[PDB]
């Protein structure tokens, strides 16, 4: 659970790192990205607006702002490699686990030299992948506006995030409220958190759970179609799907996975006596 | 076992903060660590919110 | 202490004005009668383990709320099962008992975990009195089996689950139980054991494999834990008049700082050794002992020479004086064994079990010094003298040499 | 979930003639297509051990049982990392998928769960 | 010098009223004034050095 | 319900206090003395323990020798022990045996020789028993708990006193010192088992009429002790067993708060992993100390005076790097008696103490040492109805006021011996005494 | 520099008239002015003691001195703790500062040369 939790906030922090990162090109995308996501804070109750000024040092998104998060995208990465080295030695206690779900320690391996030449081979297969983009399509996975220079005056035609955030803004359209969409879209990620309690299997992975297996191509295919929504215009009926898609993002952890835990606990019970 | 000596990142800190054992005559002169980590804090507070200012 | 009968099992209790009774269950299952080197000091331990109808925890949580306590022994001759709690208590205790002779789950776990560590330290205990471990070796000199079996658990005889479960089955069994009240109501008791234990088992008498044999012999037990030494006599007649001679040979002090008039006390002195006669009636059998401790080997080697000496001085002629401190020694003896529940519990229980009717410490026979000193004379030409050396056993006699 | 609870709930249906003719089957369909026997797997292998009562559930196993399961966690390791699957005698026939367990980790929970239950005992 | 039994002299240094409430209550105070100076010290510290990060005097000039 | 015991007086002051039974043959018969080692200076310290020594060695008319006869030909046997504010002698001798056993008594207190030549002999034992003490770990921690408690106070006295006090010691302080002491109005006669109290009283005015009466005639257990925070280590690298004692201030015999110590000491209990209910029991500090192995014991206790007490633990442990564990959950259970103990631990102590009060109560000794002991520190004997009564008055609000005002923060005594340094310093274990969280 | 070479290096300035007539009195009066005496220790008490052939040194200390070595570092921290220093018998006299432990680093560290000496031998 410790490494988990701490895996939790990593992935926090490199949302907040990559955030911070895209708005120093102070490109179109930059300034109206970093506008909407920072007015996201105005709903905090009460002390909202004082704290979006104080985050941009000013009155709108300008140089304070941009100055500042220059000096904290510098930092949140170091940051960032803490946390994960953390996480590491909260995991060295248990050690990895396994595809099987059982016990390792009836049969280790030294880390070197096996997993070292294991992990070269996806070392060079991602400088591959790599290579492809930044030499031969460097700008496949951004958005042209951002190679127009920050205009306050003129709006983009549609602000989206990052593909990487896609899924969680596709969360955040889904509740009308804005204060209900900021807490979706930050229970979205802290709801990883109850994973523990809410998973009852008495068995650990799903490597023998067929109908674990199948909740779970689903749950993945929901979160894949959450980024695909997110940056669709706000139209029908793309409305209404993001919505239902929303529903079974959060009833993956708080109904489905709990049931179906149960319920194959009875089947392998009952089904092996 | 207490929480400090069991959980491994507390044992961690527990090792150098609190449980670690010192000798019991040490003079103000060994006080020049801390106040050097004590310096190191504040460049790095204030260098981080220099940074947030300085071109 | 009214003697009845209530489902087949004997029911012996005594009315008392205080409100703490004792109830003790005697069993027929001492190490004389076990069948593995051991197995009476472990069914012992596994009383008041996991039963079907309330595991040990719920037990022990009980017990505390009664604030009852519960106290177990094993001898030669029995295994006792005592429990003190507030009169009002009684039917507890009773269901509790049922549930141990009918019920005990006997798991694997509680052998390893519970049981056989707990069984080890009692032993670990006893023998840090080199005394205790003197005595021990010089009836196994003495009897070699029966009652040379010896009472308590070794780790070099390991007792397996199936040895206990096959004594447990003969041993809790209608034939083999008796049970004791202090200070119970007699009609209560009977009506509460004769629904309580009356589907346990008949079962049938457990008996010594193999007749009492006697033999002489030594055992040199090395320790580094102080030094002991027993010259045991084995009796093939056991007669009472050996209690008086053991009485009057005493070995301790009546009053502090002192070292005491008895013949092997005056044999101490000089030295920081501490002396202790014993007669031990084993029905077929009895043994006379004269326990020796003491620090320094040359020291023990000093009194022991007294002390057989003491025993020949004996056997020549004793007063008339020495007659009367033996029997009024002797019958306080008696009356403070009928007191201590611990040895009241087993008195009944050889009463009950056995069939030796009680001597009450009122009706302790006086000695005239003709039967005493005749009586000393028999042990000092005796054909087959123990002696049990513990400690620096190279230092400590031999029975060559006594 | 506890062991307790999973077998409670199973005997409950297995006392209901209706629900036990239509879960029976299910929880056998189940257990083919897990496919845990075509690592030559028993089911009680796969109980996840990193608990302070299954670790003392698996002291108590009988050293055989517990040499054995040993062995069929190493061979399973093996065929894992192989991408390999049991043939032969080394797949777990129904007969042999007993629950060696199961009674070990029940007696533990037991007693674990009295003790919760007494720690929070009220004189009356 | 040699009997462990007799205490070591610590009448230089006992106070005849330690057991007091009183006696106890006056180190608190000591702590407390110092736990006190400490939390007002943080919070000054705090809020004039986090308001480098509101707008600046050439920034409300330009509002 | 036992019987009731009666009580007499005779005309100097001297208290007869009787409890009869039936059913047993043998009776206890003795002199409970409201006197011990406080009553010494530091100049005599050790005179009791001296006297309890010549007190068995010989009398006026009888020697040694004729004594060591006439007790061995009664049959039974005598015994006597001094504590800091008790001194017991008594005689457990057959039915019958009882006047004669009055009569050895009455003889030994009133009219000891005190030879010189007896004085000498004893000396060397005495000094021989100051260095072999060592070897009983318990009296010595407990003995060292004491001395630190109450520092340079006579409560913080060891029984048998200094060496340099033993060879100083004449029969001119021991005579001093039990004519002081040993007067009629600070002695009972307490006879248990098979007497008749109003042969116990004709013996009385037979033996015990011309006993000095004192000057200022207080009641029995009449006493200002200051508690000193503090702690003796006592380390030894070579014992396999670290021995802990941890203590407080606690009650006097006549404290309100007597039955509430009592019921917090019983909700912490005792514990011995060698016997085989001790895993089972309710106590919370037990379980931790079971489950983790931390300790091979502990023993919880309530000692009282006259006019103060120590309330504490005292452990004993094989694992040495676990000590700072032990130490620390014993003191967090303390914490809980302050901040959360409920109805629940309150009860449960109370049905334990209501059967273990009256269960301490076995033969006619300790019935005997019962009677004396209330006699000597109450003035009287309370029936088991006022004991049941006090018990029931106390309340878990009781209970929480009591551990707030008495262990919530409070100084400690501690004393280790053994392998102790594990243990760690005096401020990290009293820190321990309170809860931040709280 | 190793306890040996300081050993033999006096040894050679003792024999020399001359030489001890000038160092002896000096080496007195720098043992004077260091002050070590005055928190009650001995010379050899503040020998480094973390190397192997210390530690084995101090292995060999008979039990009595090996305990009385424990009491003087206690007793000197605890001086240096409170700015004391020893009054009385506490203070060390010249005639109580002996060698304890010369003799037996000199033998450890004897053992030690001729093993690193034996270890180059050449077969002629
Ligand atoms: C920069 C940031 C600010 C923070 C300040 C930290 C400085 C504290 C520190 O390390 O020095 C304090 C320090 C007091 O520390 P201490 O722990 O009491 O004693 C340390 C010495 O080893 C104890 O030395 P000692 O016991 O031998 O006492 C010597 C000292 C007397 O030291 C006293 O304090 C007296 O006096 C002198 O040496 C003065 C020289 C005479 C000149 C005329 O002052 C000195 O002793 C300075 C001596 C240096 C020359
Ligand atoms: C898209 C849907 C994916 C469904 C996966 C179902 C299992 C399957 O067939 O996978 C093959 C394998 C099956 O492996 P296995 O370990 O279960 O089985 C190995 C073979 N046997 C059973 C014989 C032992 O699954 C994996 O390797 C799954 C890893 C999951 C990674 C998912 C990445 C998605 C990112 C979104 C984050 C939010
Ligand atoms: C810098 C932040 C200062 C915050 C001060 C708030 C109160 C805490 C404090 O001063 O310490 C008191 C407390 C307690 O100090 P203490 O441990 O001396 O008091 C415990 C004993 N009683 C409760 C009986 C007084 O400190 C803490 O709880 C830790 C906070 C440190 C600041
Ligand atoms: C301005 C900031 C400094 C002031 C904060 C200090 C604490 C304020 C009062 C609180 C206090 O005294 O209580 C203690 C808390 O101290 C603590 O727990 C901390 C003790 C000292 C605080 C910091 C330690 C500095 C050491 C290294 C300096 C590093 C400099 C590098 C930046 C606990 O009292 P207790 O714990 O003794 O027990 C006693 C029983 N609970
Ligand atoms: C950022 C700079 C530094 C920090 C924060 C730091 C911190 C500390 C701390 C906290 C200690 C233990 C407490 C103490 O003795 O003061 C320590 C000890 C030590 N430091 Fe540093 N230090 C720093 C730089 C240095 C430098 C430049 C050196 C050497 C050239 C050094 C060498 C040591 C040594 C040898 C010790 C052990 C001293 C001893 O206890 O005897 N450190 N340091
Ligand atoms: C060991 C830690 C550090 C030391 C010794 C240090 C030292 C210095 C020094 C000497 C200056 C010149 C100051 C002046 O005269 O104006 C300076 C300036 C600066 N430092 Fe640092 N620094 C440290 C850490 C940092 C960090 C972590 C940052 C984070 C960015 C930073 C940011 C700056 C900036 C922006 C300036 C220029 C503005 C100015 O002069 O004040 N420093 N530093
Ligand atoms: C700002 C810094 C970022 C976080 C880093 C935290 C502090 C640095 C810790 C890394 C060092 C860990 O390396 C290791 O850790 C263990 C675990 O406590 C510690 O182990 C130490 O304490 C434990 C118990 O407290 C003892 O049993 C052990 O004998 C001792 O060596 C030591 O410190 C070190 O041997
Ligand atoms: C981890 C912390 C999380 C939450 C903490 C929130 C703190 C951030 C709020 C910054 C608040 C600044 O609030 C503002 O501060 C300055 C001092 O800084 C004050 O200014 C006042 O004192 C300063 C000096 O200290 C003078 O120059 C000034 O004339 C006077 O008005 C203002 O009266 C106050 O309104």
């Amino acid at each position: 659970v410790l490494p988990w939790s701490i895996g939790v906030i990593i992935f926090l922090l490199l949302i907040i790192t990559a955030f911070m990162g895209y708005v120093l090109v102070f490109g179109q995308m930059s300034l109206w990205g970093a506008t909407v996501i920072c007015n996201l804070v105005s709903a905090i109750p009460w002390l909202g607006e004082d704290i979006v000024h104080f985050l941009w040092g000013g009155f709108s998104v300008g140089n304070p702002t941009l100055q500042r998060f220059f000096a904290l995208h510098y930092l949140m990465p170091f940051v960032l490699a803490v946390f994960a080295l953390l996480h590491l030695i909260a995991l060295h206690t248990a050690g990895s686990s396994n595809p099987l779900g059982i016990t390792s320690n009836v049969d280790k391996l030294s880390m070197h030299p096996y997993y070292s030449f294991k992990d070269l081979i996806t070392v060079f297969a991602f400088l591959l992948m790599f290579t492809l983009f930044v030499f031969f399509s460097p700008d496949k996975l951004g958005h042209p506006d951002n190679y127009i220079p920050a205009n306050p005056m003129v709006t983009p035609a549609s602000i989206v995030p990052e593909w990487y955030l896609l899924p969680f803004y596709a969360i955040l359209r889904a509740i009308p409220d804005k204060l209900g969409g900021v807490i979706a879209m930050v229970a979205a990620i802290l709801i990883l958190l109850i994973l523990p309690i809410v998973d009852r299997s008495i068995i650990r992975g799903n490597a023998f759970k067929p109908i674990s297996k199948l909740l779970f191509g689903f749950f993945i295919c929901n979160f894949l179609l959450l980024g695909v929504l997110g940056q669709v215009h706000i139209e029908p009926p793309f409305i209404v799907l993001g919505q239902i898609c929303t529903i079974f993002y959060f009833s993956y952890f708080l109904i489905l996975l709990p049931m179906v835990s149960t319920i194959e606990n009875i089947f392998f019970y009952i089904g092996s006596l | 076992m207490a929480l400090r000596k069991k959980n491994s990142l507390l044992n961690m800190a527990n090792s150098y903060v609190l449980d670690s054992p010192q000798p019991s005559n040490l003079n103000y002169f060994w006080n020049f660590g801390s106040l050097l980590a004590l310096c190191l804090v504040i460049q790095l507070a204030t260098g981080i919110t220099l940074a947030m200012h300085y071109t | 202490f009214s003697t009845a009968e209530a489902a087949g099992v004997k029911v012996a209790a005594q009315d008392g004005q205080s409100p703490i009774s004792d109830l003790s269950v005697v069993l027929r299952g001492g190490s004389r009668y076990a069948t593995v080197p051991g197995v009476s000091h472990i069914l012992e331990k596994f009383a008041f383990q996991n039963t079907v109808p309330k595991s040990a925890l719920r037990f022990v949580r009980e017990l505390e709320l009664f604030g009852g306590k519960l106290y177990t022994h094993t001898t030669r001759e029995h295994i006792v099962l005592r429990t003190q709690f507030l009169k009002q208590d009684l039917p507890y205790f009773v269901d509790a008992f049922a549930n141990v002779l009918k019920e005990t789950k006997f798991q694997q776990f509680e052998l390893t975990e519970r049981v056989a560590p707990v069984a080890e330290l009692d032993l670990l205990k006893r023998e840090s009195d080199p005394a205790f471990t003197a005595l021990e070796a010089a009836h196994e000199v003495a009897f070699r089996t029966g009652l040379g079996n010896s009472v308590y658990a070794q780790g070099y005889s390991p007792v397996t689950l199936e040895d206990v479960k096959e004594f447990a089955r003969q041993v809790y069994a209608k034939q083999n139980v008796a049970v004791v009240g202090n200070n119970v109501v007699p009609a209560d008791l009977q009506q509460l054991v004769g629904t309580a234990f009356a589907d346990l088992q008949e079962g049938s008498k457990v008996t010594q494999a193999g007749t009492t044999t006697l033999h002489g012999g030594e055992a040199r037990v090395r320790t580094s834990t102080g030094n002991a030494l027993t010259i045991a006599l084995p009796i093939a007649e056991p007669k009472p008049v050996y209690h008086a001679l053991a009485s009057f040979l005493g070995g301790p002090a009546s009053m502090p700082w002192s070292v005491g008039a008895s013949p092997l006390a005056q044999a101490t002195v000089g030295t920081h050794t501490s002396v202790k006669a014993t007669y031990h009636n084993y029905g077929d059998a009895g043994l006379f002992a004269i326990t020796i401790k003491g620090d320094s080997p040359a020291e023990i080697s000093q009194v022991a020479h007294k002390a057989v000496q003491a025993l020949k001085d004996t056997g020549a002629e004793v007063t008339e004086e020495q007659a009367a401190r033996a029997y009024a020694k002797s019958k306080f003896a008696a009356a403070e064994a009928f007191e201590n529940p611990d040895s009241s519990a087993s008195v009944i229980g050889m009463e009950l079990l056995s069939g030796v009717s009680r001597i009450a410490p009122e009706n302790v026979q006086k000695f005239t010094p003709a039967e005493l000193s005749e009586a000393a004379a028999q042990l000092s030409a005796s054909a087959k003298p123990v002696v049990a050396a513990v400690g620096q056993v190279h230092a400590l006699p031999f029975a060559d040499e006594l | 979930a506890s062991i307790t609870s999973v077998v409670k709930t199973s005997e409950l249906i297995l006392k209901s003639p209706l629900l036990s003719k239509i879960v029976v089957p299910l929880a056998k369909t189940y257990v083919k297509f897990s496919g845990y026997r075509q690592l030559g797997f028993k089911m009680n292998d796969l109980i996840i051990e990193e608990t302070p009562n299954m670790q003392l559930a698996l002291r108590r196993l009988p050293p055989t049982e517990s040499y054995d399961r040993v062995y069929r966690l190493i061979r399973a390791t093996q065929f894992s990392l192989s991408h390999k699957l049991a043939t032969g005698n080394d797949i777990t026939k129904p007969e042999e998928d007993d629950h060696y367990l199961i009674p070990y980790i029940l007696d533990v929970e037991a007693e674990a769960f009295e003790k919760d239950a007494l720690d929070n005992l009220e004189v009356v | 010098g040699k009997s462990t039994y007799k205490i070591p002299d610590f009448t230089p240094y006992l106070k005849k009223d330690r057991n007091t409430d009183a006696n106890r209550l006056f180190s608190y105070f000591m702590i407390g004034s110092f736990g006190m100076l400490s939390a007002a010290g943080a919070k000054a510290t705090v809020q004039d050095f986090l308001s480098n990060m509101s707008a600046s005097a050439d920034v409300l000039a330009m509002a | 319900v036992s019987p009731k015991t009666r009580t007499s007086n005779l005309k100097n002051g001297l208290t007869i206090a009787s409890e009869s039974n039936p059913l047993v043959q043998t009776a206890t018969v003795g002199v409970w003395i409201d006197a011990g080692s406080r009553n010494e200076n530091a100049y005599n310290n050790g005179t009791a323990h001296f006297f309890e020594h010549l007190a068995f060695k010989g009398t006026d008319k009888r020697s040694q020798h004729q004594l060591e006869l006439d007790i061995e030909n009664m049959g039974g046997h005598l015994n006597a022990y001094t504590s800091r504010e008790s001194t017991v002698y008594y005689a457990k001798s057959f039915k019958d045996d009882v006047p004669k056993s009055v009569e050895i008594l009455a003889d030994i207190l009133q009219h000891s020789k005190l030879a010189e030549s007896a004085i000498d002999r004893e000396r060397e034992v005495i000094t021989r028993e100051l260095e072999e003490v060592n070897k009983q770990y318990e009296e010595v921690v407990f003995d060292h708990l004491h001395a630190t408690a109450f520092m340079n106070q006579p409560l913080g006295r060891t029984i048998l006193g200094p060496r340099e006090n033993i060879q100083t010691i004449t029969n001119t302080e021991l005579r001093k010192f039990i004519t002081e002491n040993y007067t009629a109005d600070r002695m009972v006669l307490v006879g248990a088992g098979a007497v008749d109290h109003d042969a116990l009283v004709e013996l009385a005015e037979k033996y015990f009429s011309h006993l000095p009466s004192s000057q200022s005639p207080v009641p029995l257990g009449t006493p200002i002790p200051n508690f000193v925070g503090s702690e003796v280590r006592l380390r030894d690298d070579t014992m396999p067993v670290a021995h802990i004692a941890i203590a407080v201030e606690g009650v006097s015999w006549t404290s309100e708060d007597y039955y509430t110590a009592l019921v917090a000491q019983a909700i912490i209990g005792n514990y011995d992993r060698a016997v085989g209910t001790s895993r089972h029991q309710g106590s919370r500090l037990s379980n931790i100390v079971s489950e983790n192995n931390l300790a091979n014991s502990f023993q919880s206790f309530s000692t009282s005076y006259s006019d103060t007490g120590l309330w504490g633990i005292y452990l004993t442990s094989e694992n040495t790097t676990q000590i700072d564990d032990l130490v620390h959950f014993t003191l967090k259970e303390w914490n809980r008696l302050s901040t959360s103990v409920s109805n629940l631990q309150v009860e449960r102590a109370k049905s334990q103490l209501k059967a273990g009060l009256l269960l301490s109560l076995d033969g006619t000794t300790y019935v005997a040492e019962d009677i004396g002991r209330q006699l000597t520190t109450l003035g009287r004997r309370v029936t088991p109805a006022e004991v049941e009564a006090k018990l029931e008055a106390v309340t878990e609000h009781d209970v929480r006021a009591w551990a707030q005002k008495t262990l919530y923060d409070k100084d400690i005594a501690l004393v280790g011996l053994g392998p102790i340094e594990g243990l760690y310093d005096y401020n990290r274990i009293r820190n321990d005494m309170s809860m931040m969280r709280w």
